[PDB]
RNA sequence: GUGGGAGAGGGUGGUGGAAUUCCCGGAGUAGCGGUGAAAUGCGCAGAUACCGGGAGGAACGCCGAUGGCGAAGGCAGCCACCUGGUCCACCCGUGACGCUGAGGCGCGAAAGCGUGGGGAGCAAACCGGAUUAGAUACCCGGGUAGUCCACGCCCUAAACGAUGCGCGCUAGGUCUCUGGGUCUCCUGGGGGCCGAAGCUAACGCGUUAAGCGCGCCGCCUGGGGAGUACGGCCGCAAGGC
């Protein structure tokens, strides 16, 4: 029970998973999804129509606290992100602007053997 | 004695009084490090592209000098010292390089 | 560093006759006035190698040309030697 | 798409707070731009970076910045 | 000598922002993570995702180059000090003062050793999850030495241009870094690519020789046994010559 009008969504998506949180305009998170908060459960998560599916349950999880627009970040580069924006896009919320948060490092920190 | 450039960027948030005092003891400092003063430029408020201890602007100090450099980086260091003092960069004088002629 | 006006006094301290910038005396001055600053700048920094390189490369030119020197006229070198105290 | 060097008039480059000249070196994100964007030569655009990020250091301009549109 | 220059050359002290980790606070549920698929693991003592604050360590994105500097190993945020080498112009000074260099001395990536600090991320060993016929591995989740600093040892390498140093001499073209010039271009000093003559078993090299010559040093004389054994020297040890 908020009514926050209008707020920002941030995607984060990795190749393992997409996950949407919806927050106010002063960044405190309404509600958030993924693809494991929907049925799915292996690599499945990762798939771009799961991002789809959680973009969904976050925009109408939000619209149910009365949301309208919204800022779309995104952050990570993966598997349907931008279907999480596209489908974030159609959701009946209007997006007012999308933008790239993306970190990267000025390189600090040793990555896994993986990252090498 | 070689010429630098004091570089100062402090509160954007202080009063005519303190100000001004945080300027009395940077001339006192740098008086007492040997530093003659050839110029000051006083830009003061200005729009910072990051924030600096929270502060979305800052107040910047100019300063051009002629001082022993043996003594600069302890200048630079009582510079610092001060609470109210964000930024201090000291530079050696260039000549002003220039291009698109 | 060392400024002009240091150099200059020592060329002028160390010339054979007005005007001699290069004879063997002036270049073992101005050879040691170098090795006396490092050998005072290594004596912190220890831990400055290349810098110790350089050094060693002035020595041996110095004891070149002072061997040269001796080679030639052994006054001259005595007179040098003791004016900078060097051996 | 003009490079940037060839639209502005002579200025010093070695002045790290002119920030209306030094804004146009940045992309947008706070990277400093490839020399084929900037036009500026080997010695120049080297000038031009340690000027940049002295800028940067005093607060004048972006480490980095967040991409827009996307 | 004088006057200019470019530079991650070195040493000391500062300092900047991004990111990771952890801690504090807010908001917020049911998963997160991870893979070829998974599982271990983590999460209702509230994780993941998000905002704010803090602590800490390590490394410096773009610029960045087929680039630069250094004798080599190697060296890249920024600032100041301390300091090495080197190039060009002027043609001013000394007057063969030169080259090479067994031995000696010094330097010497990583790993490794000693004493004391430090410890975010990574991570031999190790401990687990998978895969597999087995899996002592590759993949996944943890993780200690170590990685980092100081002082002291160790002396190795595909320490590579697999090309010792110096000097003279033998077409050019094209790109580049950095000086000077009467700045189209000429003229020095580096870095590359094609190529004259020539050399080479060939591949290729060719004014940055592997060409033509001179000087000096190091080194080789079939494979395995074997960089072993023995001796000596060095080393705290591993071990090295
Ligand atoms: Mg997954
Ligand atoms: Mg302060
Ligand atoms: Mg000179
Ligand atoms: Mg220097
Ligand atoms: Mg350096
Ligand atoms: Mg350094
Ligand atoms: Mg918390
Ligand atoms: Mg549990
Ligand atoms: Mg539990
Ligand atoms: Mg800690
Ligand atoms: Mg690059
Ligand atoms: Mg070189
Ligand atoms: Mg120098
Ligand atoms: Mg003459
Ligand atoms: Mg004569
Ligand atoms: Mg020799
Ligand atoms: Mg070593
Ligand atoms: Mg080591
Ligand atoms: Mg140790
Ligand atoms: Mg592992
Ligand atoms: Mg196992
Ligand atoms: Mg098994
Ligand atoms: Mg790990
Ligand atoms: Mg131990
Ligand atoms: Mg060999
Ligand atoms: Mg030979
Ligand atoms: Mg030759
Ligand atoms: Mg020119
Ligand atoms: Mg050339
Ligand atoms: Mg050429
Ligand atoms: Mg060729
Ligand atoms: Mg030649
Ligand atoms: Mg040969
Ligand atoms: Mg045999
Ligand atoms: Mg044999
Ligand atoms: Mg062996
Ligand atoms: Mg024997
Ligand atoms: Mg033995
Ligand atoms: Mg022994
Ligand atoms: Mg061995």
């Amino acid at each position: 029970k908020r009514q926050v009008a209008s707020g920002r969504a941030y995607i984060h998506a990795s190749y393992n998973n997409t996950i949407v949180t919806i927050t106010d305009p002063d960044g405190n998170p309404i509600t958030w999804s993924s693809g494991g908060v929907i049925g799915y459960k292996g690599s499945r998560k990762g798939t771009p129509y799961a991002a789809q599916l959680a973009a969904l349950d976050a925009a109408k999880k939000a619209m149910a606290y009365g949301m309208q627009s919204v800022d779309v970040i995104v952050r990570g580069t993966g598997a349907g992100r931008e279907q999480a924006i596209r489908a974030l896009q159609a959701s009946g919320l209007q997006v007012k602007s999308i933008v790239d948060d993306t970190p990267v490092p000025h390189n600090g920190c040793r990555p896994k053997k993986k990252f090498r | 004695m070689r010429r630098y450039e004091v570089n100062i960027v402090l509160n954007p948030n202080l009063d005519q009084s303190q100000l001004a005092l945080e300027k009395e003891i940077i001339q006192r400092a740098l008086e007492n490090y040997g530093a003659r003063v050839e110029k000051v430029e006083e830009l003061g408020l200005r729009r910072l592209a990051y924030p600096i201890a929270k502060d979305p602007q800052g107040y910047f100090l100019w300063y051009q000098v002629e001082m022993p450099e043996d003594r600069v980086n302890d200048l630079a260091r009582e510079l610092r010292i001060r609470d109210n003092v964000r930024r201090v960069m000291v530079v050696k004088s260039q000549e002003p390089f220039l291009a698109n002629a | 560093p060392i400024t002009k006006e240091e150099k200059q006094k020592v060329i002028q301290e160390f010339a054979r006759f007005p005007g001699d910038t290069g004879s063997t005396e002036v270049q073992v001055a101005l050879l040691t006035l170098r090795i006396n600053r490092l050998s005072e700048h290594l004596k912190v920094h220890k831990k400055d190698h290349h810098s110790h390189r350089g050094l060693l490369m002035m020595v041996g030119q110095r004891r070149r040309l002072l061997r040269y020197l001796q080679r030639e006229d052994p006054e001259r070198y005595r007179a040098l030697i003791e004016k900078l105290g060097i051996r | 798409k003009a490079k940037v060097k060839a639209t502005l008039g002579e200025f010093d480059l070695r002045d790290y707070r002119n920030v209306e000249v030094l804004k146009r070196f940045l992309s947008e994100t706070g990277k400093i731009l490839p020399r084929r964007r900037t036009g500026l030569s080997a010695k120049e655009q080297r000038i031009l970076a340690k000027t940049i990020k002295r800028a940067r250091i005093l607060g004048l301009l972006p480490f980095t910045e967040k991409l827009v549109r996307k």
